[PDB]
């Protein structure tokens, strides 16, 4: 292909969580915030050139829920097998002391689409300026997700992305600290 | 065209 | 929380070849990670992918109105939606920022790695080559591979294992759809 556009949806029991998004070549165009019933553009500028009626996602999620009931019974209530994530922490730019940067926590190849993610600065949870994506589809029908933490690099601070998932026995921590010319 | 169109889901019954 | 989970997924896929000259549509239904039934525009009917999907295949194939919605999707859904976002997706071009810095294979050694950091580019396809004195160096090259940042940009680090000597000039060269000629960054020992 030159390009692939996917409208990807899921519905999960018993959490009763559903998601609806559009993907273009593996990046998210937008998703529908189910609770607010609002279309959320991945990049601000996307929303100035296109629109989507969020209401349409709700109807689809309803059918997804109904189909799940049917397939759950049809499978004789065979539940999903947990697949724990691989987790990577990187920066988005080469690191320079005292120059604003962003830590990225990449959470990949997991299912079901449910995780608890915490950023830790020197072992303490931090939430200032953090952001995240929704669950993104993989071609193998597992999921991936990104978490973001803007920061100011120093020799003082160390960071960890802590990921909890039902497929993991203990929380998974991926470390980052300032690299010393190596 | 500026409005993304949804593809409906088929429902079993 | 050890309560069992049950997951339904649907993926409505539009595959484009040569712009919108050739388009293929797939209506894909999954239970957990197992695709159980699908409509392929190459066929024009649903086909069970596993035994689990046989009832849906038969039922949906019995509804000709439903099938015609799916048969027209390449036009009404795929080509339409491609058109909607073409300007900020298909035509998105963000050039890479390119940095070169020294590093170490082992922290107690002298610098023996040259890192070519290529950051912030879109789309993903990129070619990065290392040169020593105008000759390409193809030995001792290792990379992170192509990395998605999740925000419509990519990065990759491409590292050359080498012992820098005085006088030597190393060049990292980058080719990318956003560039009209190779982007080069020199590094001297
Ligand atoms: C993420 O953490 C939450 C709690 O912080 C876990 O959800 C449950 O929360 C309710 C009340 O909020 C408790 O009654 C449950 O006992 C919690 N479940 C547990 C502790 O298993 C949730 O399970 C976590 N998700 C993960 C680890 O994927
Ligand atoms: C569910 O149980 C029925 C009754 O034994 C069986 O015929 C069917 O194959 C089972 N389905 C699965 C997915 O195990
Ligand atoms: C791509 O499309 C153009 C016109 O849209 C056509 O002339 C050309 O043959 C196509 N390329 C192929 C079929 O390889």
């Amino acid at each position: 292909e030159e390009h692939v556009i996917i409208q990807a949806e899921f519905y999960l029991n018993p959490d009763q969580s559903g998601e609806f998004m559009f993907d273009f070549d593996g990046d998210e165009i937008f998703h529908v915030d189910m609770a607010k019933k609002e279309t959320v553009w991945r990049l601000e500028e996307f929303g100035r050139f296109a629109s989507f009626e969020a209401q349409g996602a709700l109807a689809n999620i309803a059918v997804d829920k109904a189909n799940l009931e049917i397939m759950t019974k049809r499978s004789n209530y065979t539940p999903i097998t947990n697949v724990p994530p691989e987790v990577t922490v990187l920066t988005n730019s080469p690191v320079e002391l005292r120059e604003p940067n962003v830590l990225i926590c990449f959470i990949d190849k997991f299912t079901p689409p449910v995780v608890n993610v915490t950023w830790l600065r020197n072992g303490k949870p931090v939430t200032t300026g953090v952001s995240e994506t929704v669950f993104l589809p993989r071609e193998d029908h597992l999921f991936r997700k990104f978490h973001y933490l803007p920061f100011l690099p120093s020799t003082e601070d160390v960071y960890d992305c802590r990921v909890e998932h039902w497929g993991l026995d203990e929380p998974l921590l991926k470390h980052w600290e300032f690299d010393t010319s190596g | 065209a500026t409005e993304y169109r949804v593809r409906v889901n088929s429902a079993y019954q | 929380d050890t309560r069992p989970r049950f997951l339904e997924q649907v993926k409505h896929e539009c595959h484009f070849f040569n712009g919108t000259e050739r388009v293929r549509f797939l209506d894909r239904y999954f239970y957990h990670q197992e695709e159980y039934v699908r409509f392929d525009s190459d066929v024009g009917e649903y086909r069970a992918v596993t035994e689990l999907g046989r009832p849906d295949a038969e039922y949906w194939n019995s509804q000709k109105d439903l099938l015609e919605q799916k048969r027209a999707a390449v036009d009404t859904y795929c080509r339409h939606n491609y058109g909607v976002g073409e300007s900020f997706t298909v035509q998105r071009r963000v050039y890479p920022e390119v940095t070169v810095y020294p590093a170490k294979t082992q922290p107690l050694q002298h610098h023996n790695l040259l890192v070519c950091s290529v950051n912030g580019f879109y789309p993903g396809s990129i070619e990065v080559r290392w040169f020593r004195n105008g000759q390409e160096e193809k030995t001792g090259v290792v990379s992170t591979g192509l990395i998605q940042n999740g925000d419509w940009t990519f990065q990759t680090l491409v590292m050359l294992e080498t012992v820098p000597r005085s006088g030597e000039v190393y060049t990292c060269q980058v080719e990318h759809p956003s560039l009209t000629s190779p982007l080069t960054v020199e590094w001297r020992a």
